[PDB]
């Protein structure tokens, strides 16, 4: 028969399942809802391991729980009474014998020890992966340390050893490939002369290397703590999501500065120069599946000034009229085949993250917080883990690392631009768009003729690589 | 077959802006949603007995990606501008985002509609008055909606169509 | 896009989280922090197929030997590593292998012999005496380093191509 519990008057994880306390989607169960209490049993449940759910619940618990809150919960689920001594065990006592305590062996082996190491399981990965709430709370983090630091009995040792560890890291706190990362490339900008670096004049297989590995380095650095909650949205949002705040300003710093390369090109010829070599950079981002990188250039050619400059595209070749066709038709549909892209390259890549930046945000708003069932208020989990399944996806594209070799200068050179200058949003695109207008004005207007502006070649040095010995 | 019209959600982030789509699109009687699922934004409606499909772009969330604006634009025919009436600021922003349409779609007559959200229980800050006047001004309906009650939601929708329509 | 649900078993200490932790994040792991529980998830293309590997990263611990029914049932594989300088886990191999067949009722689970640590010199298990076991399972054998990365590639992906075709 199943193992007898203790009372659930003792011990609260105890009580029995019921519609007043815990649904369950229609091969473990799926939680649809249910009371905190239910949903941590669940967490550390005896009969088996959820892990998706341990990251589900840490990455979402705060929207239905307290962090001082969780920790007395966990610490309550923990400490689990044994059960007295059977009849068998009474009647061998009175003979003088020892007891078999078999019941007594079942219960710890099959309930008190899973529970237990589920319950440091827990700890353990809040620790490691969500330390932010330590960081915030210090005297939270001093609670963890107490706890862990006296869980006493040799079964748990290990891991309360290994736990107090990797706390005290924490607070205190290298690659390897299965290949050497290219040679640099160079066109006519050389190795230390900062100074002449331009769009035309860094090679550009070289610019798309080294603005993958900055959006790669930024799309990796955004925790789900700046998202969960909708926080990138809300009056205090640049103190909860600097990192993906700073990745989106990269991304809209670099469109502009795209635009502003093309409009700032009054001769003909040169502006058409500059767009093709625009469209090689973004032929390379495809083959980095750096899709940031894509959609930067395509929102580049799809803005209101670049858009309209009819005699400049009337110039590109058609073969590079087909492959910026061809990254525009990733975002159609409500990017239908981005999306289908996105889930069949080989990455590394770097995703583009608005998209997912709505489904979060829609997925909080059009669901609610609770269920009511029964007149009890049940914590809605299935919106936790609609949330939890968008921010795991973006972790699992965090993992793996590019095999490219940072260049310092061209790293620099892209972390400090800043086409706006000291110019507000709306003054800067009119300005871009009024330079639009100028040098290719609206019809009937005449187009004129501009002076060249570049006094080095223009021919681009293509975007296949080259490898000498 | 059946006419789709395209149209597009624009206004300030962080003040309900997207619960305009979800209300609409939802399961009406169920507050549920997963905006995932595959044509979450299409919806087939009957206005003034003839049927069409709503294709609803929303983007919500995206607000600080600035310079995708104008490629998210030029997919509309047709544009609600919201703000929210216990936010000023999102009012105040209203002139620039119909100026933003204007330059896009190069036309100064492009369908919009000005929608008023009432997002939570703070106090209205921005009165009917205000919004009506400046509806009036650019010759566009004005619209209130509730974020919680659906209110307005169908009317918001439905008159940017008949704008449309009689463009 | 095929999922596959992989497990990683063996002894403690033997590199299982090593071995994981490099092919999620080409990161090798010098600490050694025992496992209860930990899942991955990597998107690949393996052989012009993509798929998306689920892998479970087990506990070798004998204080956690009573709870492995569970995670043994939904595994669709199951990499079974040792470390080529420790005997005992080694020995250890055919415990998991038995425990595998008898939970999921079937002698042709999909599986691979992993040994590991292989860049270091002082080995005490040879590769003959593994190969020969893996034979007498019908399942291939590949000796991998965690730190180096050699063979790793190979050990996740055979197991892969195993469950594929199963
Ligand atoms: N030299 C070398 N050391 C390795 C290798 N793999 C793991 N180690 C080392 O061996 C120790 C244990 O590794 P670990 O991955 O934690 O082993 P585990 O099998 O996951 N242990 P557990 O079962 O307790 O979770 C660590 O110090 C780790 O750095 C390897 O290939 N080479
Ligand atoms: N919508 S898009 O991103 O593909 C795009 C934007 C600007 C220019 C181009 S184009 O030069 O390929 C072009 C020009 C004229 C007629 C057809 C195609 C494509
Ligand atoms: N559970 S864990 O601590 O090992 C961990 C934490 C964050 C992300 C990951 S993951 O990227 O491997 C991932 C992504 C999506 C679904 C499952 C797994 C693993
Ligand atoms: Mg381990
Ligand atoms: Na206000």
């Amino acid at each position: 028969g199943q193992m007898r519990l203790p009372s659930a008057d003792v011990y609260r994880f105890a009580e029995p399942d019921s519609e007043e306390n815990i649904i369950f989607e229609e091969g473990i169960p799926i939680i649809k809802a249910g009371t905190v209490i239910k949903l941590i049993e669940r967490l550390t449940y005896h009969m088996y391991a959820d892990p998706n759910f341990v990251r589900t619940f840490l990455t979402t618990y705060r929207s239905f729980c307290k962090p001082q809150e969780l920790l007395s919960l966990i610490i309550e689920r923990f400490e689990i009474p044994e059960p007295e001594p059977t009849e068998a065990d009474r009647i061998a006592i009175e003979n003088g014998d020892q007891p078999l305590s078999a019941e007594l062996k079942r219960f710890r082996k099959e309930y008190i020890q899973p529970v237990q190491l589920r319950v440091l399981n827990v700890c353990r990965h809040w620790v490691e992966h969500h330390f932010y709430d330590f960081e915030r709370d210090a005297y939270l983090l001093q609670r963890m340390e107490e706890f862990i630091g006296t869980v006493r009995g040799k079964a748990m040792k290990k891991w309360v050893e290994s736990i107090t560890k990797i706390i005290q890291r924490k607070k205190i706190a290298n690659i390897t490939f299965q290949s050497s990362p290219p040679t640099v490339e160079w066109h006519i900008s050389r190795p230390g002369h900062i100074e002449t670096f331009d769009l035309l004049t860094l090679h550009p297989i070289e610019i798309a290397r080294q603005l993958t590995l900055l959006e790669s380095d930024l799309y990796r650095a955004v925790q789900p703590s700046e998202l969960v909650g909708s926080v990138w949205t809300k009056e205090d949002k640049e103190i909860n999501s600097p990192n993906l705040l700073k990745m989106i300003r990269h991304t809209t710093n670099l469109t502009l500065w795209f635009e502003k390369c093309i409009v700032e090109t009054e001769n003909l010829e040169e502006r058409v120069a500059v767009v093709s070599r625009i469209i090689e950079i973004l032929q390379v981002f495809q083959e980095l599946n750096n899709f940031n990188g894509v959609l930067e250039v395509v929102s580049a050619m799809n803005s209101s000034p670049v858009y309209r400059l009819d005699h400049t595209f009337e110039q590109i070749p058609s073969r590079q009229k087909k492959i910026l066709e061809e990254a525009h038709e990733l975002s159609e549909d409500h990017y239908k085949k981005y999306l289908a892209k996105l889930r069949s390259i080989n990455p590394p890549c770097v995703p583009f993250f608005g998209i997912y930046l709505t489904n979060i945000l829609k997925t909080e708003e059009g669901n609610p917080e609770v269920l009511k069932r029964h007149g009890k208020e049940l914590i809605n989990f299935s919106k936790r883990r609609k949330v939890a399944e968008i921010t795991g996806e973006i972790q699992q594209y965090q993992n793996q690392p590019y095999c490219l070799r940072v260049e310092s200068d061209i790293k620099r050179f892209f972390e400090n631009l800043n086409p706006m200058g000291n110019s507000m949003e709306k003054e800067f695109t009119d300005y871009l768009f009024n330079k639009s207008l100028e040098i290719e004005p609206r019809n009937p207007k005449p187009l004129p003729r501009f002076p060249k502006k570049y006094s080095y070649p223009l021919k681009s040095p293509g975007v296949r690589p080259s490898n000498p010995r | 077959g059946m006419t789709e019209y395209k149209l597009v959600v624009v206004g300030a982030g962080g003040v309900g802006k997207s619960a305009l789509t979800i209300q609409l699109i939802q399961n009406h009687f169920v507050d549920e949603y997963d905006p995932t699922i595959e044509d979450s934004y299409r919806k087939q409606v009957v206005i003034d007995g003839e049927t069409c499909l709503l294709d609803i772009l929303d983007t919500a969330g995206q607000e600080e990606y600035s310079a995708m604006r104008d490629q998210y634009m030029r997919t509309g025919e047709g544009f609600l501008c919201v703000f929210a009436i216990n936010n000023t600021k999102s009012f105040e922003d209203i002139h620039q985002y119909r100026e933003q349409i204007k330059r896009v779609k190069d036309s100064d007559d492009v369908p919009m509609v000005l929608v008023g959200n009432k997002c939570d229980l703070a106090a209205r800050t921005v009165e009917s008055r205000q919004a009506q006047d400046l509806a009036r001004s650019y010759g566009i309906p004005y619209i209130e909606t509730s974020a919680k009650t659906r209110q307005g939601v169908e009317d918001a929708f439905y008159t940017l169509v008949r704008e449309i329509r009689q463009h």
